[PDB]
């Protein structure tokens, strides 16, 4: 259920690290799978097993990036006194970049992804405080 | 003509990061700012608690 | 016709599942397309007798009808890549790649 | 209709099959026939969002 | 000129874009109101048209 | 959002209650640059396919500025109309429903205390 | 090191390299339709999905 | 084609748009849909070149899929709500499913990967036809039912092909597949805006048609047909450079020209409605194109690209091709800007 | 303001249908008439700012901009009435279409009273540009030079636009003056800070920023002397005029959001500055003394004092003026020698002395000598940042020891020491070109006699 | 006759004379508060129409 994924803000970060994490990891898991499906369905590989291989690779990248995001950011909210800084996203995020870099086996794609999926995340925590809106209703 | 092609447009095509290179252009461009920031910041603040208190007088600042 | 109509909308399902994954003969997808046509006939002369609105069974017909014209053109273009490369497969229409 | 020729010519090629409530062959109206004509009477003049 | 022509045009400058943005806010609130709640000129979605349907007497009492 | 209107008339150009706004003065900016693109449309003509980009077709190059007058015109006055039945709507609408359009009462700024922010 | 090298890896050439490696990740497409149908399928399957957790 | 195939075969592509656009039943709108997809085939494969039949069939596979998921719409809310139209009544799933078919009919992504194939496929004077005039009716078909569209997923398949639209254009050489990348980024912009103000969605599709025609009348004179092929302007065709250019730069969206109006009218409504991150990075990204575009036109008209001996002969000898209605909608297309409030 | 915009106009009109041979003297005299007309709005003997109509307006900041602008534009064609000398007619007129098309737009840009007008009359200035850069430019890397010139300014725009769009939803209107007369002080939100980004990002990239300067180095050393004299000239200066016009709305924000670009730009003036000293490119050099002193006026205007003000508007002017100068006299040298680098021509006092009387000038001009209206400038944004902060002056004074120190050497390496003797090619001075440098010169002596008619809204 | 090129100079000085015209017409619309501001208000003149025109 969508609550599963809505629990994620029941309590401010810095608090239920592991069940934030959990939730991190499933949608990086969920997003991974989503992307090696469409990989496998375009550009086929040789060998089932190989494209078994490559929905794997896939999918556990992608939940790694998740988890490593979410500890992070719960981390850093809870060392530091400040729990709703987005900051602590911009963290997190360049820390799943990092994980991605380590992952594919690469420093530019580290840096690149840090700097990118920091501002990302950071970007989604500010408009989560501010209200921003995001797929919004035709309001005129 | 080699001279000035060699150090103009050869560079970044004859250039790689290095750990050495890397760190050398990170302090070399930001823990510059970095320490001017911290300069500015103290004397600003400094400027702006004494100007609050009143200690710091204005004898004949018209222009500012 | 709550079960009818389940079974008729998992019927077409199957159908578009079927078009939508293809399996080298392209005869076989006209196929499958023209079982979803038949499923959706069917759908609407369910629909139309349980409501006894008979205003509406002019409509199923004009399905037929224009599914049939488009499966006309179909067996056209099946004929004229059969022309081309010797079969109906799929495989062999990947020119247009580059 | 996204432009409005029948209408505008006072024809009706196709309006006159929308719902069950219209005429049949042999004045043999539909199920619900009554339903639905009160639901488009009530549904007339105010717009969409009210009647909804 | 002088400084009265452009000390008042510049008044007539203000007053027509004051109003101006007064207007295009109305604008906004009005549109806003209208589509949320359907009861003005704007934003009125069709619904079917009654005057096709039938009321002759039908070939079954109860319809 | 205007298509509902009541009193709407399906694809009526001009509908005849647009005669009581003041016509379209025929030396509008809008129309004297419609003219303007005439003229560049058929010098761009001349100019294609290879002829006195200037001296040529002068006939074609006056079937173009006053063809497109002519359209600038109707279309003008049709968009007059529109933008007068919106402020119409508009008007129409806030005076029937003073509550959800209330007018707000402006304290004078010696009320008002607005924060301070130095610049030093 | 900074003007000639880091500065012009940093802001322009990185934009560059990552939008020419999209590029070359999306464009670049076999050109069967049993694949692009089963990439159509996936969106299918994806949309019913949205509606349903969505609700 | 003889007279009377050419007579009935275009007569019914014009006409079923119309009956789409002029028809109160769903049923009818299908029937309009069913003609254009019929009519236009033959015209696809009139070469008879093994690309062309390839083409065609592509073609006829997808859009024969999309009717069907329609009609199945069409079916469903007829079981439910006994009437042939849709209702803010009818069920979600099958206005979902709706959008979703005709985002296919349309070449939205993620269904836009067969777009491209068909249109490098198929001749310039048909890709016209197929890039602006067979648009029509499905955009006419959604915009009859906006107030009940989800905008979450027109705004996801809005920003999907923006996106693959922007990434797709740098790759191509080819010009055929450049416009249908460029038709698929317009058309998300129409899609993006199209649930809150249809007028905008019907201002940006007359912008694009207008600029769009212009420039496959363009290819059409010298039949180019590769950044190569239509760098060679220069020595064919000069006089021609300077609109092109103007031309590509307003497709691509830049302020002066019409171009901007579109983009810019777009994003102002949705930041009335709040939508400002979809806003911003759809603007963002509408940049590729206009770099995709800026390649164009460094090759054509600001550089001057080597020559072939033998167009000394097309020197020689006279042209006569370049119509009236291409110096209209060329200048009427990027020269109006000023004259934007009334195109609102 | 319509009585200057519509002669600029009719000047396309004079290019396209003047014969061949006198199209050059009648564009070139009828834009010293136009210049001459924009006089008119100096005559502003009240506080109450001129306000021509509901589009056009004028203020003590954008009267020099204009003034100046209407002045490039007969100096453009002098510049170019040389290497255009061998090309076929109809393209030399599209080439003096597209600066008389530039002045205009220039013209309408800093006389626009809606920023809606500003932000599309801004970017339109993009497309002239661009064309004069990549069409008429000599070496191979003039593609990629527009190519960053064009992408760097619309990244910097979009933003813009956004935060432009978003304050008229929230304002109701975008007339400068209603806002100026309206506005209200921000709050510290996140939304808020991203905005004042928006807002200032665009016209901070014009004025390029130390880490966003990579499109200036490029760009002018691949564009002709005319490209290169209106962009170092007015279009550098369009990011300033819009930071002054815009951040009256975006306050108080700015006293803790100034910190970065700040650090920024009185960093970057010291890094560019000596850069300055160990390039091997004359057009170069002068792109990087640029870089520099918009530095420095990017540190006055977000520090927001009159003096602040007052000194970045009259350095923003004296740079004009300086850096065309220098342009044009190292494009003089170019299209003799054929050659960019500084090393390879030297000792030319010995064959050019009166146009190394020019280099003089204007190497003092750069170097700020007073009582010129380039110091007055630097002094007063010195005097501004010294109060913002006592210890700047340690940046201020290394980057004045930089300045004159590249200044100097601009000097000794070319006109002083031995003659490459070995260049034949060597031809006296053509009068085109002295009185280019004059035209340059005298009106930097004459502002130097009045400076109170380039001092900014403030003083 | 030399007109046949020397036609052209009437162009700009037209454009300035235009110009002036337009700036005119410009001022005319906006015609309110024509003497109705708090610092310039004034009772005309005997023998006078408009305070500026
Ligand atoms: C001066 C400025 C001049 C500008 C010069 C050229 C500018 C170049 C830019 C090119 C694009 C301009 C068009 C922009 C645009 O289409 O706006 C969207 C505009 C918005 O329309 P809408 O408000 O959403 O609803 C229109 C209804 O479909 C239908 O609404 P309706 O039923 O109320 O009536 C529609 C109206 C339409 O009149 C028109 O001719 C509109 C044509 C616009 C195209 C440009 C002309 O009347 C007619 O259809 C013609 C009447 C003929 C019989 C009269 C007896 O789209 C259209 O109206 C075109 C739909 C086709 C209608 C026919
Ligand atoms: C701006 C984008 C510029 C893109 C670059 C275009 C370019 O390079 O031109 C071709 C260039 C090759 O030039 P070419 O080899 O010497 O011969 C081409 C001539 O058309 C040779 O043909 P022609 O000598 O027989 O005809 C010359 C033609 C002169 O026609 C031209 O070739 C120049 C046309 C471009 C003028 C740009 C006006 C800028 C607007 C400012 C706002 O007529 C005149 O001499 C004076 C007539 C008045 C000017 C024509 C204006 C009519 C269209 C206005 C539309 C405005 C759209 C904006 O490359
Ligand atoms: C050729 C001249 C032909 C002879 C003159 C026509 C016969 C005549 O005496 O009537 C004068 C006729 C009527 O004057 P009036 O209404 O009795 O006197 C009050 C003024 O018109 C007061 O004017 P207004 O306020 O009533 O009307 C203003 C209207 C004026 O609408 C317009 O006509 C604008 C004309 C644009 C020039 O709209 C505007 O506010 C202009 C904004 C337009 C956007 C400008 C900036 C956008 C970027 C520029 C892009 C340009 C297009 C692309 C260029 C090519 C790129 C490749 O006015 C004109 O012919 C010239 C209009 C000048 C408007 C300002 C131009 C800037
Ligand atoms: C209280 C404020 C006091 C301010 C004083 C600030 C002092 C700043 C010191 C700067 C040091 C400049 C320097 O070292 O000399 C550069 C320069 C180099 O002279 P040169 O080496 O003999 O050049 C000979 C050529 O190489 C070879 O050609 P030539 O030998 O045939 O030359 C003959 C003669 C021919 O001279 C002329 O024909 C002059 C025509 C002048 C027209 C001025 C029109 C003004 C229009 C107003 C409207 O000299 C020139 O050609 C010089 C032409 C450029 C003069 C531009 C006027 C600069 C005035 C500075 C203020 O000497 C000067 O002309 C500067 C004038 C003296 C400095 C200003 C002292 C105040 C006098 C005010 C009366
Ligand atoms: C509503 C819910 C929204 C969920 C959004 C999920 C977004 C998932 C991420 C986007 C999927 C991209 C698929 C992909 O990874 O690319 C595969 C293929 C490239 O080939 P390959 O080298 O094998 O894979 C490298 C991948 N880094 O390249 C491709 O296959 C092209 C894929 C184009 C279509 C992508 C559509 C994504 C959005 C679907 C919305 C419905
Ligand atoms: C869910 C999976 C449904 C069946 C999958 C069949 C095997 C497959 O690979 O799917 C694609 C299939 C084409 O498979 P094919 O080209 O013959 O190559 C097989 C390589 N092992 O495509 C097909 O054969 C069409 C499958 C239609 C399945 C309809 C019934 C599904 C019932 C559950
Ligand atoms: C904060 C936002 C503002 C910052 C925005 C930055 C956007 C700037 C985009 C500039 C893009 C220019 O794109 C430019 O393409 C040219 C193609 O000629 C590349 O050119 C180069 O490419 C590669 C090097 O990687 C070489 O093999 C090639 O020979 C060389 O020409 C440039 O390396 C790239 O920079
Ligand atoms: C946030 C969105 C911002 C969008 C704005 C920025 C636009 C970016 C433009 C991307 C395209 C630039 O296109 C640029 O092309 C050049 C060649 O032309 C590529 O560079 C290429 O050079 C040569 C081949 O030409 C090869 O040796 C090299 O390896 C290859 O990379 C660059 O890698 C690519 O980046």
């Amino acid at each position: 259920v969508k609550r599963f994924f809505e629990s994620y803000h029941e309590v401010p970060d810095g608090t239920q690290c592991h069940r934030k994490t959990y939730i991190t990891t499933a949608l990086g898991g969920i997003c991974g799978i989503i992307g090696s499906a469409y990989s496998v369905s375009l550009n086929p590989a040789d060998s089932t097993l190989e494209a078994v291989a490559r929905v794997g690779r896939y999918t556990f990248t992608a939940a790694a990036i998740g988890a490593m995001f979410g500890l992070t950011t719960c981390v850093s909210a809870q060392v530091r006194e400040k729990p709703d800084d987005p900051l602590n996203y911009f963290i997190g995020g360049c820390a799943g970049g990092l994980t991605l870099g380590a992952r594919t086996h690469s420093y530019g794609t580290a840096a690149m992804g840090c700097v990118y999926m920091g501002t990302a995340a950071a970007l989604f925590k500010i408009g989560k405080l501010e209200g921003w809106e995001l797929f919004p209703t035709p309001k005129v | 003509i080699r001279w000035t092609y060699a150090r103009s447009a050869n560079i970044y095509p004859n250039f790689r990061p290095t750990p050495k290179n890397s760190l050398l252009g990170a302090v070399a461009g930001f823990g510059p700012l970095i320490f001017w920031y911290y300069v500015f910041k103290t004397d600003r603040d400094r400027k702006e608690r004494l100007i609050q208190e009143g200690k710091l007088d204005r004898k004949f600042n018209i222009s500012y | 016709m709550p079960s009818t109509f389940f079974n008729l909308t998992m019927a077409f399902s199957l159908s578009l599942l079927g078009t939508l994954m293809f399996r080298s003969h392209l005869m076989s997808t006209l196929l499958c397309l023209e079982g979803m046509v038949l499923s959706l006939f069917i759908m609407t002369s369910v629909t139309s007798l349980n409501s006894n609105s008979m205003s509406s069974m002019p409509i199923p017909i004009t399905i037929l009808v224009f599914a049939a014209c488009e499966a006309a053109v179909g067996l056209a273009l099946l004929v004229k890549v059969s022309n081309t490369y010797g079969t109906d497969y799929v495989q062999n229409l990947n020119l247009l790649q580059c | 209709p996204f432009l409005d020729i029948q209408k505008k010519l006072g024809i009706s090629l196709d309006r006159h099959f929308m719902f069950l409530s219209a005429e049949q062959p042999y004045k043999n109206a539909a199920r619900c026939h009554a339903f639905e004509k009160e639901w488009i009477e009530c549904a007339h003049g105010i717009g969409g969002t009210r009647a909804k | 000129d002088g400084p009265e022509k452009n000390y008042e045009k510049t008044l007539a400058i203000l007053q027509i874009e004051s109003e101006k943005a007064e207007l295009r806010l109305k604008e906004q609130e009005v549109r806003r109101l209208m589509r949320a709640r359907g009861d003005g000129p704007w934003y009125q979605f069709p619904t079917p048209e009654k005057e096709f349907i039938d009321h002759s007497p039908k070939a079954t009492p109860d319809n | 959002m205007m298509n509902g209107r009541p009193g709407h008339e399906p694809l009526k150009f001009l509908p005849d209650e647009a005669r009581s706004l003041p016509p379209p003065k025929l030396n509008d900016p809008r129309l004297v640059y419609m003219g303007l693109l005439g003229y560049c449309t058929g010098l761009m003509d001349n100019m294609l396919r290879m002829r006195p980009v200037m001296r040529a077709g002068l006939h074609r190059q006056l079937l173009f500025v006053t063809s497109f007058v002519f359209a600038g015109y109707f279309y003008l006055k049709r968009q007059n109309y529109l933008y007068a039945v919106k402020d119409h709507d508009m008007f129409g609408y806030i005076k029937l429903h003073p509550e959800d359009f209330p007018e707000k009462e402006k304290k004078t700024y010696a009320e008002i205390l607005e924060p301070f922010h130095p610049v030093r | 090191l900074l003007d000639l090298i880091w500065l012009e890896k940093t802001i322009p050439k990185s934009t560059s390299t990552l939008h020419t490696n999209m590029t070359t990740l999306t464009t670049n497409q076999k050109g069967l339709i049993k694949l692009y149908f089963m990439s159509f399928l996936i969106n299918i399957i994806l949309i019913i999905i949205l509606y349903s957790i969505n609700l | 084609m003889n007279p009377i195939t050419l007579a009935i075969i275009y007569f019914t592509i014009f006409l079923g748009p119309v009956i789409t656009m002029s028809s109160t039943n769903l049923m009818l709108m299908w029937v309009g849909l069913e003609f254009s997809l019929l009519a236009i085939i033959p015209m696809l494969i009139n070469k008879k070149n093994p690309r062309s039949t390839e083409a065609a069939t592509k073609y006829f596979v997808t859009q024969a899929t999309a009717s069907m998921i329609i009609l199945l719409a069409i079916v469903l809310n007829y079981k439910q709500l006994g009437t042939w139209m849709f209702q803010q009544q009818t069920n979600g799933l099958i206005l979902n499913m709706t959008l979703m078919a005709l985002s296919m009919k349309l070449g939205l992504a993620p269904f836009h990967f067969w777009l491209p194939e068909v249109t490098q496929g198929i001749p310039l004077h048909m890709g016209l036809i197929l890039l602006t005039w067979q648009k029509i009716a499905p955009l006419s078909i959604l915009i009859q039912i906006y107030p009940l569209l989800n905008s979450t997923i027109i705004l996801m398949l809005a920003i999907t092909s923006i996106f693959m639209g922007a990434w797709g254009g740098l790759n191509q050489t080819q010009m055929r597949k450049i416009m249908a990348y460029s038709s698929i980024a317009h058309m998300g912009w129409m899609l993006a805006i199209l649930p809150y103000n249809p007028s905008l969605t019907l201002l940006n599709l007359m912008i694009y048609i207008i600029l769009t025609a212009p420039m496959f009348m363009a290819l059409m004179l010298n039949n180019s047909m590769t950044i190569n092929s239509i760098s060679l302007l220069w020595n064919k065709t000069p006089a021609m450079l300077t609109m092109i250019s103007l031309m590509l730069l307003s497709l691509g969206g830049l302020p002066p020209l019409t171009g901007f109006l579109p983009k810019w009218i777009i994003i102002t409504e949705l930041m009335k409605n709040n939508c400002l991150i979809m806003a911003t990075l759809m603007a963002m990204m509408a940049l590729l194109n206009l770099f995709f575009y800026t390649r164009l036109i460094y090759s054509t008209s600001l550089t001057m690209f080597p020559t072939n001996n033998n167009s000394k002969m097309m020197t020689h000898q006279t042209k006569t091709k370049p119509n009236l209605m291409f110096s209209t909608l060329a200048i009427m297309s990027t020269m109006t800007l000023p004259l934007a409030p009334q195109l609102i | 303001m319509l009585k200057i915009i519509l002669p600029s106009l009719m000047l396309l009109p004079l290019t396209w249908l003047s014969s061949p041979k006198k199209t050059w003297t009648n564009v070139t005299s009828y834009s010293f008439l136009i210049s001459l007309t924009s006089l008119t709005l100096l005559w502003q003997t009240d506080e109450n700012y001129k306000n021509f109509s509901n589009m056009f307006s004028s203020d003590p900041l954008s009267t020099p901009l204009i003034i100046l602008t209407a002045w490039l534009l007969p100096l453009m064609l002098m510049a170019s009435q040389n290497h255009l000398k061998k090309d076929n007619n109809v393209l030399q007129k599209l080439y003096i279409s597209m600066l008389i098309s530039l002045q205009i737009l220039l013209i309408m840009t800093f006389s626009a009273t809606e920023l809606i007008m500003f932000y599309i009359l801004f970017e339109a200035t993009l497309i002239p540009t661009l064309i004069i850069i990549t069409r008429w430019g000599n070496q191979t890397e003039r593609l990629n030079a527009g190519i960053y010139f064009l992408f760097y300014t619309l990244i910097g725009s979009i933003p813009l636009l956004i935060a432009l769009i978003l304050i008229q939803n929230h304002v109701g209107t975008l007339n400068l003056m209603i806002l100026s007369f309206t506005t209200h002080t921000l709050d510290a939100s996140w939304s808020n800070n991203l905005l004042w980004l928006a807002c200032m990002m665009a016209f901070l990239i014009k004025m390029p920023l130390y880490g966003v300067h990579l499109w200036l180095p490029k760009a002018h050393v691949e564009a002709p002397i005319a490209g290169s004299m209106i962009l170092a000239a007015i279009l550098l200066k369009l990011g300033s005029y819009g930071m002054i016009r815009i951040s009256i709305i975006l306050d108080p924000l700015t006293k803790y959001m100034a910190y970065p670009f700040i650090l920024l730009s009185l960093w970057g003036m010291i890094m560019t500055s000596s850069i300055c000293l160990r390039q091997t490119d004359l057009k170069s050099l002068i792109a990087y003394s640029s870089v520099s002193h918009m530095a420095l006026v990017i540190a006055s205007i977000m520090i927001q004092t009159p003096w602040s003000f007052m000194g970045a508007t009259m350095l923003m002017i004296a740079h004009g003026l300086t850096s065309s100068l220098l342009f044009c006299l190292a494009n003089s040298n170019y299209e003799r020698i054929h050659s960019r680098t500084m090393i390879m021509a030297r000792g030319l006092q010995m064959v050019f002395p009166l146009m190394a009387t020019w280099w003089l000038m204007a190497s003092l001009a750069n170097l700020a000598l007073p009582p010129s209206i380039n110091l007055m400038g630097e002094l007063f944004i010195t005097m501004s940042l010294f109060s913002w902060s006592n210890f700047t002056i340690i940046l201020m004074g290394i980057n004045i020891i930089i300045t004159g120190m590249y200044s100097m050497y601009m000097i000794i390496t070319t006109q002083r020491g031995k003659l490459t003797n070995h260049m034949i090619n060597l031809q006296p001075s053509h009068t085109r070109e002295l009185t280019l440098m004059a035209l340059h010169m005298i009106p930097l002596i004459l502002l130097t006699t009045s400076p109170k008619l380039i001092t900014g809204l403030t003083m | 006759q030399l007109l046949r090129e020397h036609w052209v100079h009437i162009l700009v000085p037209a454009g300035f004379v235009f110009g002036c015209y337009l700036d005119r017409k410009d001022d005319e619309k906006l015609t309110a508060f024509r003497n109705k501001s708090m610092l310039f208000q004034r009772e005309l003149r005997p023998n006078e129409e408009v305070t500026w025109k």
